């Protein structure tokens, strides 16, 4: 029924929207900068 | 010509004026009123149509005026021997100048209670 190459094409697209939720996860566990790590006092 | 008059200056302030006097009140109205004006950019407008308002900026010129030609020579004493006096120890004035409570009666009151707020930018 379903053409492959479109499959591939919109699942593709899937992937790659997925791996901007999963940073949000990888960043506390590598401990990359977060904007909320940073304190508040410590000047600019 | 201003809101205020000499003719109000002379009526708070009972002896008539030369015409050296009339000049120095014509000058000092003319600050007096530039003065409101730059706190109240309304004031023209208001003393157009409201005639009470007419009546508190007007007394309020001629008293910032007559607090400052009173006594204007600064003398405290004087006499040709046959006749003298001397005055009241009168603060030796150098500037006009509208009291707090007038520019309470204006409608302009400043409080006296502030607050500093301290403030750090938020990282990103």
């Amino acid at each position: 029924s379903i053409d492959p190459e479109k499959l591939r094409d919109q699942l593709l697209d899937a992937f790659e929207n997925k791996q901007n939720e999963l940073k949000s996860s990888k960043a506390y566990y590598d401990a990359e900068r977060r904007p909320d790590a940073i304190g508040l006092a410590v000047p600019l | 010509a201003t809101l205020a008059t000499h003719e109000d200056v002379t009526a708070f302030w009972a002896r008539t004026p030369t015409a050296e006097e009339i000049v120095l009140i014509n000058r000092r109205l003319a600050q007096a009123e530039r003065m409101l004006l730059r706190a109240i950019p309304e004031l023209l407008i208001k003393a157009s149509s409201d005639p009470v308002f007419r009546a508190e900026v007007i007394d309020i010129e001629a008293e910032a005026v007559l607090r400052l030609v009173r006594n204007h020579e600064g003398y405290l004493s004087e006499t040709d021997g046959n006749y003298t006096y001397m005055l009241q120890a009168q603060d030796p004035n150098r500037k006009l100048e509208i009291l707090p409570e007038e520019w309470e009666v204006l409608g302009i009151v400043r409080s006296g209670l502030g607050i500093l707020v301290p403030t750090v930018v938020l990282p990103s």
